[PDB]
C-alpha cells in the first residue's frame, strides 16, 4: 500500500517502536535467540551467554545505527534519506519510553552475561567493548554526527 | 477427518508464520532450518538435561 | 456540544498474542526480503525488472533502491488483490476480467473468460446512482449530443458556460449556504483552494487521519501545520490554547488566522467527526472551520443533506464546506460552499479557476439530475427510499457482523465497515478467498496503516438487496471460520 | 617520564579510574558552552486567559474591490465552438484551445454515447479499488502506440498530470534547471517537491551552460554529495506564456554532456507540430528515446478532460505507485476516455489536418503584422500567440483596461477574443498583459482576413 | 541472595565499579523526566 492511505503521518517508521506488543516481541526474540544458542551441544554456557550478548548487540547496532532512510517511499520528499532509525525515532525527541527501554535493555543483558560468565576477563573485554559500541550512539550528543565521515552518505 | 484437520493446521501455520506469500523454495529453507533446530535441541536435551520430562511425556501417553 | 442523539463508537484494541504473531510475520518477511536483495545483487538470480538504457549508465541512478524495499518484497507477493479491471457498470454486481500470472505476480496476462455477477463491496456508490439505464443517463445523453464532451478553455476565459452556473445555484440550494462553486476534480478542490485561503504566518490544525488532498493543500501553502489526535477534543483544545497563547514559534506574534481541517466520515477508520464539540471550540477560540464532506454528503442525514443535517447543526456555522460528487451522486467533480464573499474571492483568486479546465457538460447534467432526484423536485418517491434503504442496510450489516465475533471499527451509523485481519498473510488470503467466492472487497496493509492494524473495508449501498447481504454475510462467516478472523473477546 | 609511567602502573585501579572520571568531568565543563541563569518564570492563568480573550483573528477572505475584471465571467449560451454565442451576442470563436476542431465531430459524440450507454458516467473509485475499466487500458495502449513509446499513464485532470509527475522523481536536495517562462502547472509541481530550483533565461542555452558549469564546479568541491544528486531540465515544447518553440538539439547535447535528464511538457505541441502530430520531437526529428518523460493533456487538441505522461517503463511504472493525483483520486469517466480514443483514431486516419493548421497559422500570422499599438509575440508555427502593448503605460491596471476595451469592441464586431489571465501575486515571472489569439482548422481564410482587419481597425481607433 | 553476595564478593573491584556507574547511569535515565525537543532555530 501507499503511504497515507489510512493515516496522515508522512513517516510511519517513526512510530513502529511505540506499537502495541513490540516490547514483548523484542524480549521474546532475545529469549528465543538465547534458547537456540543454548541448544548447541558442544558449547559451554559462558560462551553461550557471551555469544548471545555479542549477536544481540551487533544486530541492534546494524538495525538501529547503520541502516539509514526508510524502506518505503515517503511523501515528505526524502527528508530522512540520511537519518538512521535511532535518529528517526519519535521525530528526534531525545528522551522517550521507547528510547529509555532500548538503552536500558543492553545494560541488563550485560549484567546477566557478566554474572553467568563468572567474571572472566577474556569475556569481560569483549562484553564491555560490545556494550560500549551499542551505548555510545545512544547519547544525545552523537545525534547526526559521523566520525571521520563514515556512513555520511 | 484427521487428515483434513492436519491440512487445516498446516494452513494455519502458513498463515501465522507468513510463509503463505513466500515462494516454495523459501518455504523449504525455513522448514529445513526449523526442523534442524528442533532436532538438535531435542538431541541436546536428551544428552544433558535429565529425562524427567521423558517420564512426564510417557505418563501423559499412558 | 450537545448530542441530540446517542453517539456510539467502538475501537476494540488488538489481542496481545495476535500482535506478537503479526511481528513474527513481518520479521520473517523482512529477513527473506534482505536475502532476495542480496541474491539479486550478485546476479545469482535473474531479476524481472526494467533497467536504465545503456547510454545512461553514467547518470546518477534515478531511484534509491531501499525506498522500493516494501514494493519488491511485500507488495509484489499480493499484488493481485489490487488493480482489478472491470468491464461493467459498478452496481451491486460487477464483472471482473480474470488474469493469471506465472512469474509470481511480476507480470500479468489476461485469460479469455470474465467473472460475472461479483458482489461489489469496493465501489463507492452509496445511494446507488451508478446505473447505465435511467433518467439521469437519458439527460446526460441528451446534453452530450448537443454540448459535446469536454470544454476547451478555462472558466475565466470563454470556457465558462451556463451549465456551470446552473449547477452552482443547485448546489447552493442543496447545502443551504449562500453560494457555491464547482471544480472538475475532488483532489484539485483541496489542492488548489486551500493555498488561496491561508498563506504564510497562519496555522492549520490538521486531523491525524486526513486525506492526502488536504495534506497536500496544506503543504503547498506556507502555513504552519500542527496535528491533533483523531477525534480527541482534549488535544484539539490544548493545541488551540497553546497556539493562541504562545504565538508564533520563532517570533512570538499572534497568528494571522487559525484554520481547522476536518472530514465528515473518515474512510478507512469509519468514524464520524464530533461536529458539535468542534463547532463549540471554533466559536470559543475564534478559529475557522474547513469541513471535507466527500463521504457524508450523500450517505449521512435523513435526507442526505450532509453530516450537519445528521447532527442537526446550522450550516452557517461551518466556514468552508468542501464536497465531492464522485462518491454518492455518481459523477466526477467537486465543490466548495460558503458565504458569498468567500465564493467571489475564490472565483477571483483560485488556481483551478484561472489555470485549469472546467467540468464536462454531460457530467454536470448527470450531477444536476441526481441532485434533483435527491431533492424531491422530480416528485417521485424515489430518492427518499434510497436513504432509508442505506440506513437499514448499514444497521443490518454492522449488527450481524458484530454478532459473529469480528472486530469492527467506527460509528454505528457509518456505511463504511472496516473488518480487521491484523496479519500480513491474511490480507492476501482474505482477498483471494473472497474473490474465489465471488465477492469483491478492498484490503489495506502496513505502510498505509499502523503496523498491527491491517484491514478490509466494505462500502455498503442502497442498491444492495437483502438477498445479496445475506449471501455476503454467509460467505464472510465461512471465510472467517477458515482463516480464524474472529478476534472479539465480547462476542463470538 | 618512564618513572612516571612505572609509578602509574604500580598505582591501584580505583585511583586511576577516579582520575579518569575527573578528566571526563573536566572535559564536560570545558565544553559546557551554554550559560544558565537558573531563572524560570511561568505565566499566570489570568494572564493566559487575558491573552486568549485579547487575540482577534484576521478575516478569512480580504475585502475584494468591485473593480476587479476577473470578477466578470463570460457566459456562453451554448457549446463553445465556431460561431458560438458569448454574452448573448453571436461571435466567431478565436479564444478556445480547440485546434483540430474535434469537439463537434459526430464520430466523437457517437463513440462517447456508446460508451455512456455501456458504462455510465462515474467510475466510483481510484485505479486501485475497482476503478480500472478496459477503456482506460485501451486508451493507454493507444497513446503508447501513437507516441512510439513503451508505456503511458493517464490522469483525470490536466493540471494534476505534471503537478504530480514532477514531484514523484525529484526529491529534496536535487537540482532542477527550469525555464523562466514556464506555466503555473510546472511551478506548482516544482513547489510540491523540495529540490533546489535554478532558473535560466527564456531559450538561452548560454545561461543553461553557465548554470551547468557552476554546478560542475560545486560537484568538484564535494564528490561524495555529487554522487547522490540528480539533475533535471524541465522545459515545454511550445510555451504557453510566450508562444515560442524550444531548441531541443542543444538541450539534448547538453544532457549528454552534463548528465542531466530532461522532462518535456507538450500540452500545446502534442497535436499541432510535426508531420504526424507527435509533438516537438517529430518537428525536430530528435529521437523519442532521448527525452526521459513527456507529459501532455488531452484537453486542448483532443477535446476531452484528462492528461497523460509517456515514456519508457522504467520511468512510467514509478508514477503508478508514487503519483498523488493517480493514487488518491477517482479515475477518468469512461465516456471521456472513449472520446479520446476516437479522437486518436481520427488523428491517425488523415494526417493532413496538421498541414491545414500550419498553413492557417501562417496566414493569420502574416496578416496580423502591422499593428501600430500592438506587437505580435510568438512564432509562425504556433497556433496560439499573444498581442502585447507596444508602448506600456506606468501601471498594469490601465494596460489591462485598454486591452479589455479592445476585446469588447472586437466582440461587438463579431470576433470573440479573450485576454490571458494570471495570478498576479503567485506567478514567479509574470508575463505582460496580452490578448490571446488562437487559430483553428475550422476557421476559413476569409474569416482570418476579416478578423485581422477588425482587430487592426479597433486597435488603431482605441490606441489613438 | 547469599550466594549472589558471595559471587559478587569474588568479582574484581574494577568490574563492580563499572557496574555501579552503570547503575547510576540507569537511574539518571529513569529520572530524566524532561523530554528535550533537540531543535535549533535562528532568526532571519
Ligand atoms: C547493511 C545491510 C544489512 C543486512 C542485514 C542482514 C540481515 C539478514 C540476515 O542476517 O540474514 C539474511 C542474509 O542477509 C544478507 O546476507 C544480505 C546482506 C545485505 C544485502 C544488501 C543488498 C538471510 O536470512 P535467512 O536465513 O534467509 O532468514
Amino acid at each position: 500500500m501507499n503511504v497515507g492511505t489510512a493515516h496522515s503521518e508522512v513517516n510511519p517508521n517513526t512510530r513502529v517502536m511505540n506499537s502495541r506488543g513490540i516490547w514483548l516481541s523484542y524480549v521474546l526474540a532475545i529469549g528465543l535467540l538465547h534458547i537456540v544458542l543454548l541448544s548447541i551441544p558442544f558449547v559451554s554456557v559462558p560462551v553461550v551467554w557471551t555469544l548471545t550478548n555479542l549477536i544481540h548487540n551487533m544486530g541492534m547496532y546494524i538495525f538501529l545505527h547503520t541502516v539509514k532512510g526508510t524502506p518505503f517511499e515517503t511523501p515528505d520528499q526524502g527528508k530522512a534519506r540520511l537519518l538512521t532509525h535511532w535518529e528517526q525515532m519519535d521525530y528526534g525527541v531525545q528522551f522517550t519510553a521507547s528510547r529509555k527501554f532500548l538503552t536500558i535493555t543492553p545494560i541488563v543483558l550485560y549484567f546477566l552475561t557478566s554474572f553467568y560468565t563468572k567474571y572472566d576477563q577474556i569475556h569481560f573485554v569483549l562484553n564491555t567493548v560490545s556494550l560500549m559500541s551499542v551505548l555510545i550512539p545512544k547519547l544525545p550528543q552523537l545525534h547526526g554526527v559521523r566520525i571521520f565521515g563514515i556512513n555520511k552518505y | 477427518r484427521a487428515w483434513k484437520q492436519m491440512s487445516w493446521f498446516y494452513y494455519q501455520y502458513l498463515l501465522v508464520t507468513a510463509l503463505y506469500m513466500l515462494e516454495p523454495w523459501e518455504r523449504t529453507v525455513f522448514n529445513s532450518m526449523l526442523v534442524s533446530i528442533v532436532g538438535m535441541a531435542l538431541y541436546t536435551g536428551y544428552v544433558f538435561m535429565p529425562q524427567h520430562i521423558m517420564a512426564i511425556l510417557h505418563y501423559f501417553e499412558i | 456540544g450537545l448530542y441530540k442523539r446517542p453517539f456510539n463508537e467502538a475501537f476494540e484494541e488488538t489481542p496481545m498474542l495476535v500482535a506478537v504473531l503479526t511481528y513474527v510475520g513481518y520479521g520473517v518477511l523482512t529477513l527473506f526480503g534482505y536475502l532476495r536483495d542480496f541474491l539479486r545483487y550478485w546476479r545469482i538470480e535473474k531479476c524481472h525488472h526494467a533497467t536504465e538504457r545503456e547510454e545512461q549508465k553514467d547518470f546518477v541512478s534515478l531511484y534509491q533502491d531501499f525506498e522500493n524495499f516494501y514494493t519488491r518484497n511485500l507488495y509484489m507477493r499480493i499484488r493481485d488483490n489490487w488493480n482489478r479491471p472491470i468491464c461493467s457498470v459498478p452496481g451491486a454486481r460487477v464483472d471482473i476480467m480474470e488474469r493469471q500470472s506465472h512469474d509470481y505476480n511480476w507480470s500479468f496476462k489476461y485469460t479469455g473468460n470474465i467473472i460475472k455477477g461479483v458482489i461489489n463491496m469496493g465501489s463507492y456508490n452509496y445511494l446507488g446512482f451508478a446505473r447505465n439505464t435511467g433518467s439521469c443517463q437519458e439527460a446526460a445523453a441528451k446534453v452530450l449530443e448537443e454540448y459535446g464532451a469536454g470544454v476547451c478553455s478555462t472558466r475565466q476565459e470563454i470556457g465558462n458556460l451556463d451549465k456551470h452556473e446552473e449547477l452552482e445555484e443547485l448546489v447552493a440550494r442543496f447545502l443551504g449556504v449562500e453560494a457555491a462553486m464547482a471544480y472538475g476534480m475532488g483532489f484539485a478542490t483541496n489542492s488548489m483552494n486551500i493555498p488561496a485561503l491561508v498563506g504564510k504566518g497562519c496555522l492549520i490544525l490538521s486531523d491525524e487521519l486526513n486525506h492526502a488532498s488536504l495534506v497536500l493543500g496544506a503543504r503547498l501553502s506556507g502555513a504552519t501545520i500542527r496535528i491533533f489526535k483523531h477525534n480527541n477534543m482534549q488535544s484539539l483544545e490544548k493545541l488551540l490554547k497553546d497556539a493562541i497563547v504562545y504565538g508564533q514559534p520563532r517570533t512570538r506574534r499572534p497568528w494571522k488566522k487559525i484554520l481547522i481541517l476536518v472530514e465528515g466520515i473518515y474512510s478507512m477508520e469509519g468514524s464520524i467527526v464530533r461536529l458539535p464539540e468542534v463547532i463549540a471550540l471554533k466559536k470559543k477560540y475564534k478559529a475557522y472551520l474547513y469541513l471535507d464532506e466527500a463521504h457524508s454528503i450523500g450517505a449521512l442525514g435523513p435526507t442526505g443533506r450532509g453530516v450537519v443535517e445528521y447532527f442537526g447543526l446550522d450550516p452557517e456555522d461551518v466556514d468552508v464546506m468542501m464536497g465531492t460528487f464522485t462518491k454518492s451522486f455518481g459523477a466526477s467533480g467537486g465543490y466548495i460552499g460558503g458565504k458569498k464573499e468567500l465564493i467571489d474571492y475564490l472565483r477571483t483568486h483560485s488556481h483551478s479557476a484561472v489555470y485549469a479546465t472546467s467540468l464536462s457538460p454531460p457530467v454536470v447534467e448527470q450531477i444536476i439530475t441526481s441532485m434533483k432526484c435527491i431533492m424531491g423536485q422530480d416528485g417521485t418517491s424515489l430518492g427518499k427510499e434510497c436513504v432509508q434503504q442505506l440506513a437499514e442496510n448499514t444497521r443490518y450489516f454492522r449488527r450481524r457482523l458484530k454478532e459473529m465475533g469480528f472486530i469492527i471499527y467506527g460509528n454505528e451509523d457509518s456505511p463504511v465497515v472496516p473488518l480487521m485481519l491484523y496479519m500480513p498473510a491474511k490480507i492476501g488470503a482474505f482477498g483471494r478467498e473472497m474473490l474465489k467466492r465471488n465477492i469483491g472487497v478492498v484490503v489495506v496493509g502496513f505502510p498505509a496503516t499502523p503496523i498491527i492494524e491491517s484491514r478490509a473495508r466494505f462500502c455498503l449501498s442502497a442498491a444492495h438487496t437483502k438477498e445479496i447481504l445475506d449471501t455476503a454475510l454467509k460467505e464472510i462467516d465461512e471465510v472467517g471460520d477458515l482463516l480464524q478472523l474472529k478476534y472479539s473477546r465480547h462476542r463470538l | 617520564l618512564v618513572e612516571m609511567v612505572q609509578a602509574l602502573y604500580e598505582a591501584p585501579a580505583y585511583h586511576l579510574i577516579l582520575e579518569g572520571i575527573l578528566i571526563l568531568w573536566i572535559i564536560r565543563l570545558l565544553f559546557s558552552k551554554t550559560y544558565k541563569l537558573q531563572e524560570r518564570s511561568d505565566l499566570t492563568v489570568k494572564e493566559k486567559e487575558e491573552l486568549i480573550e485579547e487575540w482577534q483573528p484576521e478575516p478569512l477572505v480580504p475585502p475584494v474591490p468591485k473593480d476587479h475584471p476577473a470578477l466578470n465571467y463570460n457566459i456562453v449560451s451554448g457549446p463553445p465552438s465556431h460561431k458560438t454565442v458569448v454574452n448573448g451576442k453571436e461571435c466567431i470563436n478565436f479564444a478556445s484551445f480547440n485546434f483540430l476542431g474535434l469537439l463537434d465531430n459526430p464520430r466523437v459524440k457517437a463513440a462517447a454515447l456508446a460508451s455512456l450507454k455501456k458504462y455510465g458516467v462515474g467510475t466510483c473509485g481510484p485505479r486501485g479499488f475497482y476503478g480500472t475499466f478496459d477503456v482506460h487500458l485501451d486508451l493507454e495502449d493507444r497513446l503508447a502506440k501513437f507516441m512510439k513509446t513503451e508505456e503511458a499513464i493517464i490522469y483525470s485532470y490536466g493540471f494534476a498530470t505534471i503537478a504530480s509527475a514532477i514531484p514523484a522523481y525529484s526529491k529534496r536536495g536535487d537540482i532542477v534547471f527550469v525555464d523562466r517562462a514556464a506555466c503555473f502547472a510546472i511551478q506548482k509541481g516544482l513547489q510540491a517537491s523540495r529540490s533546489d530550483i535554478k532558473l535560466f533565461k527564456h531559450n538561452d542555452m548560454a545561461d543553461l551552460e553557465r548554470l551547468l558549469k557552476e554546478q560542475e564546479i560545486e560537484d568538484q568541491k564535494n564528490p561524495r554529495k555529487a554522487r547522490v544528486t540528480r539533475r533535471f531540465i524541465v522545459v515545454e515544447g511550445l510555451y504557453m506564456n510566450t508562444g515560442t518553440i524550444c531548441p531541443l538539439p542543444e538541450l539534448v547535447k547538453l544532457k549528454y554532456k552534463y548528465k542531466a535528464r530532461i522532462f518535456l511538457e507538450e500540452s500545446l505541441s502534442f497535436g499541432v507540430l510535426g508531420e504526424h502530430g507527435r509533438g516537438v520531437t517529430e518537428h525536430y526529428g530528435i529521437n523519442i528515446d532521448d527525452i526521459d518523460l513527456i507529459s501532455a493533456n488531452m484537453e486542448n487538441a483532443l477535446a476531452s478532460i484528462g492528461g497523460f505522461c509517456c515514456g519508457r517503463s522504467f520511468v512510467i511504472d514509478h508514477q503508478r505507485l508514487s503519483g498523488q493525483g493517480y493514487c488518491f483520486s477517482a479515475s477518468l469517466p469512461p465516456l471521456l476516455a472513449a472520446a479520446a480514443i476516437e479522437a486518436l483514431n481520427i488523428m491517425e486516419e488523415n494526417p493532413g489536418i496538421f498541414a491545414v493548421l500550419k498553413e492557417k497559422c501562417g496566414q493569420i500570422h502574416k496578416a496580423l503584422q502591422g499593428i501600430s499599438g500592438l506587437k505580435v509575440v510568438g512564432e509562425s508555427l504556433s497556433p496560439a500567440f499573444h498581442l502585447q502593448l507596444e508602448e506600456s503605460t506606468g501601471s498594469r491596471e490601465q494596460d489591462v483596461r485598454l486591452l479589455q476595451e479592445i476585446v469588447d469592441q472586437c466582440m461587438n464586431r463579431s470576433i470573440a477574443l479573450t485576454q490571458a489571465r494570471y495570478l498576479e501575486k503567485e506567478e514567479k515571472c509574470l508575463p505582460p498583459p496580452s490578448i490571446r489569439v488562437v487559430v483553428t482548422v475550422e476557421q476559413t481564410e476569409e474569416e482570418l482576413e476579416r478578423a485581422a482587419s477588425t482587430i487592426k481597425e479597433v486597435a488603431q481607433a482605441v490606441l489613438l
